[PDB]
Parts: C-alpha cells; structure tokens; sequence
C-alpha cells in the first residue's frame, strides 16, 4: 500500500485512500523535546504555536486550508488539510510560509503576543490537569540527567527567559532535508505529490542535526507532590520498557493488555475478563485505571496510572495490583493470552483505520523517519498471533520479576506506602 | 514468714510466688502497649511527629 521514495535528501511516503473525501500534506522532522536542554526547553512547543498563529491561520483559511501541528518526545509535525483537487494549492503555503520566508512568522508583536499565550497554556496545565502532569513528572524522575526527562510543553522558567534569538538558533539546527519527511494521506497519489515537489524546487537547509552525548537511562526513584486540598489521588507507576525496533515490540504490549483499562461507572466495564477486578470492586479501592506500553528511540515505560478517592486504602490498590503482575512470570493462562491477542488486534486495527488523514500523516512519518518504512497491519496481525504463553514468561521475567521501579503520585497521597514496601511487592517469597 | 523466723515455710513459699509474678508481668506489658497504641510514640526533637512518618 504505502510507497516511499528518496529522489533527494527529503524522503517522500504516501498513503493513498481513493474513497476519502480529503487530503493532507505535510513535513514531520525527527526531532523532538529529547534534542533541548533545560535552558531553552519549550521552544519546539513555541514553534509549533507560530505556525498556528491568526495571521499564518488567515492566508491559509481563504484559500480553504487547515492547519494542523503536534511536538512529540522524538519527532514534530506541520500539516495542511484540503480537499482532494487542492493539494498543490496546500504545498505552495507549506513552502512559502514554513520552508522559506520564516521572518515575517517570527516578527515583533508576533512573537510577543504568541509567548505570551503560550505560558498561559503552560499555566493551566500545570494546575488542572492533575492525571496528565503525573504522568509528566514519571518520565522526569525514571530519566532523570537524559534527554528523555524533558516536558513536551516546556517548563514556566524556560520560556520565560526565552527571547528574540533563541527560536532562530533551533530551526537552523533541526529543520533539514537529512531530518525530514514529506507524508500525503488521503486522496492524494504518489505519483502526483512526487511530481509536484520536483516542479517547484522544493528544499530545505543542507546541514546535518547535532549528535547527544547521553543516552536514555533508566534509573528507579520516586517524586511526590503532596497537595491536601485536592479531592483526589493520581499515581503513575512503570518499569523500563521497549523502544521501538524491539524484537519484544508486541510482547510487551500484549501484556499490558491483558490487565487493560478500567471504569468504575461504566456497567459494562465492570464485567471484565480480568482477575484483578475481583479483589478491587468489594471495597472500591480505585475510579478509573489503565495499563500502557510506551516505546521510544532509546527506551520505554510499562505501567499503570490510577485515580482514587479511596484515600485510606491506597496501599491495597497497589498491592493487590502488583500481585497480579507477578502471574505474568509463574503463573497466567492461556486463555488470557487469547483473549488480549483479540482486543490488541481490535485496539491497533481501530488506531490505524481511523479515517482521519490528520491521524494517518504523524503515524506514518514518525514510523518511516525510525525503521525506513511502515509495517503493514496484517504483517503486524501475524506477528500478534504468533505469540505463545513461553514468550510472556520470559519477557516478563527479565523485565518484571524483581526489578526497580519508578513513581509519581500527587494529590492526597499520605497513605503510599515507601520505596521499598511497594518495591518488594515486585516478586513473592512463596513463588 | 509462715513461723517464727525465715525458714523452710518462707523458702517454700518464695518460689510459688517467684513462678507467679512473672506472668503478672507479662499481663502489664500489654497495657503498656495499649496505652502507647493511642497518641504513638515520641521523638528526640519533642514535637509533633505527624508530618512525616515510616512503618
Ligand atoms: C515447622 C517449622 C515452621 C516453618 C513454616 C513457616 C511458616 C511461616 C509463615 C508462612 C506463611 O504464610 O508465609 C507466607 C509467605 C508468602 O509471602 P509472599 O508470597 O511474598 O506474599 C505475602 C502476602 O502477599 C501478604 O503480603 P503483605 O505485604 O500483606 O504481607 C507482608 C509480607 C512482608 O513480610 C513481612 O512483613 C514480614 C513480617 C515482619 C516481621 C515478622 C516477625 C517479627 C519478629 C519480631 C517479634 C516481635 O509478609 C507478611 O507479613 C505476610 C507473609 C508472612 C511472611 C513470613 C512470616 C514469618 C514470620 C516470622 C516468625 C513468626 C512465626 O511465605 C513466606 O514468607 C515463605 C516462607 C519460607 C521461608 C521460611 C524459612 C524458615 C524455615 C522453613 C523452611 C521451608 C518451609
């Protein structure tokens, strides 16, 4: 299905969809949050508002255009949408606007008033989204001195010393043919978009990105931050994962599904196939839980975040849930594996056939600019089925049983028990 | 003295009750610890110590 060319330095990959009703281009550079440094961290996120801004928005929106961006750990992205007899008209603003005659974006009275909003977003966050700025603080604690732990928004005292040079100095640096990716989703053939780069001379600058002297590491440790006033409790809780290009890519995350996600107020999410709901509904230990498996360049986290309003019974929802873990390396079943193989082929088959052509562009660049090209979802349904109940108990083995942990938590969280009592429920002296 | 002066009814006597008293003891060390039981135990610094504890 998708086709990827190298005619140039830039690389050009497709997904065609001749029955969609829109299409999208754009560029997705392989840079992310990990290529900063605390003094400057935020300025991939004040980019991404200055292609955003109403002036650029104004241009693009009478020539019927939508503009679209996201900064991710490893990798950002600038998108337009059109319908499908218009993807020239989008590549000519991408060009104009993004790739050359960058100064007008980056004017005075500009600059200023999208700072100046970009810290009352940072604001906000920082205050109200209590499960999202946990989940934050795990990755500051699990790679902590890294390119890893930096925050894909930015921190209050980095953008506030932000100034006038500083936004300059990173699109030099990063926003080259070598680190990028040109993706068209949708209605769009690959032919037409390869022949219309080629026309109007479409290129970046000719440097190469700067080489890190660190790499991701792992290190087990913990970070509170206590707030009483809160209603709640929020708590994040992982072990070093999988990076991508992993041969236990989807082992890993084969066993997070199988403990799954979790909602105290939907009735049918309380008829679960899962053993852990047994030992947490008679007392109602926690509102809402959810398993993930995070894959990066480097490294990776597999875990579970909570929210509770159980305050005086945390320690049982911790202990019982690490409990369950522990069967994954004993003792678990063969019909959970064939139950979490069914659900992981509906959750990845939804992921990817989701109908927005948006969705489909950061997908498909951030796939292309790691591993060269994109897996194919039935190459990826062979690969799920083929897994045995052998393979979760040696990956579980070498990553779950005995290992350290790291924890985040905020919220009413007096009753979280130490490091080292949630870290020798990690295995059993029973077996 | 169970007689006139310390003798074999005294030392008779002294062991019961030297088999007995160590099991009183036993009964008050237990109201010991439940009387601990109720504000906790205190520290070296002679304030409160509800701010940080460990188990
Ligand atoms: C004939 C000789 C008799 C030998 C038989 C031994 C039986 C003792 C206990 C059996 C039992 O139920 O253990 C469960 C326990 C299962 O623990 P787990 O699977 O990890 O999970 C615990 C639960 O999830 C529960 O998790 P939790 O976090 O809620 O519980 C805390 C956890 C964490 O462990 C602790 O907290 C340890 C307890 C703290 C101190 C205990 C004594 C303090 C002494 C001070 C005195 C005042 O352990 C527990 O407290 C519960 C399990 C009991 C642990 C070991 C008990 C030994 C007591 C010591 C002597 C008293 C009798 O099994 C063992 O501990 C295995 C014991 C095998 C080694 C014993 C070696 C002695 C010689 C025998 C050789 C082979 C047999």
């Amino acid at each position: 299905a998708e086709v990827t060319q190298l005619s140039n330095g830039i690389v050009v990959a497709t997904e065609h969809n001749p029955s969609a009703h829109t299409a999208s281009v754009g560029v997705v550079f392989g840079s992310g949050a990990a290529n900063e440094n605390p003094y400057n961290n935020g300025v991939s996120n004040l980019w991404k508002n200055i292609f955003l801004s109403k002036e650029n928005s104004a241009v693009a929106a009478k020539e019927g255009l939508a503009l679209s961006s996201n900064i991710s750990r490893d990798f950002q992205s600038y998108i337009v949408s059109s319908l499908p007899g218009s993807t020239d008209k989008s590549l000519d603003f991408l060009n104009q606007s993004f790739i050359q005659q960058k100064a007008n974006l980056l004017s005075s009275s500009n600059f200023e008033a999208t700072k100046k909003s970009v810290l009352k977003q940072v604001q906000d966050f920082e205050e109200n989204d209590h499960p999202n700025r946990v989940l934050e603080h795990l990755h500051s604690t699990a790679f902590q001195n890294t390119p890893l732990s930096l925050p894909t928004r930015g921190t209050l005292e980095s953008l506030e010393n932000l100034v006038v040079a500083d936004l300059e100095s990173f699109a030099n640096n990063h926003f080259l043919n070598s680190n990028a990716v040109v993706v068209g989703t949708g209605n769009i053939k690959h032919e037409d978009l390869v022949n219309s780069i080629e026309s109007k001379n479409l290129s970046l600058q000719t440097g190469t990105k700067p080489v890190l002297k660190k790499k991701a590491a792992f290190l087990g440790s913990e970070v509170r931050l206590r707030d009483d006033t809160l209603p709640k409790a929020w708590i994040s809780l992982a072990v070093e994962g999988e990076p991508v290009n992993s041969p236990n890519y989807f082992v890993a995350k084969l066993a997070a599904q199988i403990f799954g996600s979790y909602n105290a107020f939907e009735p049918a999410s309380r008829l679960q196939g899962i053993k852990l709901l047994d030992n947490i509904q008679e007392y109602q230990l926690c509102d809402n839980f959810n398993h993930f498996s995070l894959s990066y360049k480097d490294s990776g986290l597999w875990g579970f975040s909570t929210a509770t309003r159980n305050v005086t019974m945390i320690d049982d929802l911790i202990h019982f849930t690490l409990k369950q873990w522990n069967r994954l390396t004993i003792s678990v079943t063969d019909t959970e594996v064939e139950r979490a193989k069914s659900l992981l082929k509906l959750q990845l088959g939804q992921l990817y056939e989701s109908g927005n052509p948006v969705n489909d562009a950061n997908l498909l660049g951030a796939e292309v600019l790691i591993k060269g090209s994109k897996l194919s979802l039935g190459e990826a349904f062979k690969k799920i089925d083929a897994i045995t109940v052998k393979d979760v108990k040696a990956w579980a083995g070498k990553r779950l049983w005995d290992q350290d942990i790291a924890i985040a938590g905020t919220g009413q969280i007096e009753g979280l028990l130490d490091y080292m009592r949630i870290r020798s429920d990690m295995s059993m002296m029973r077996w | 003295w169970g007689g006139f002066s310390v003798s074999n009814p005294t030392i008779q006597r002294f062991f019961a009750l030297h088999y007995l008293v160590p099991f009183i003891i036993a009964a008050m060390v237990i109201m010991h610890l439940m009387a601990l039981h109720i504000h906790g135990s205190s520290n070296p610094l002679g304030i409160t110590g509800n701010l940080d504890r460990i188990p």
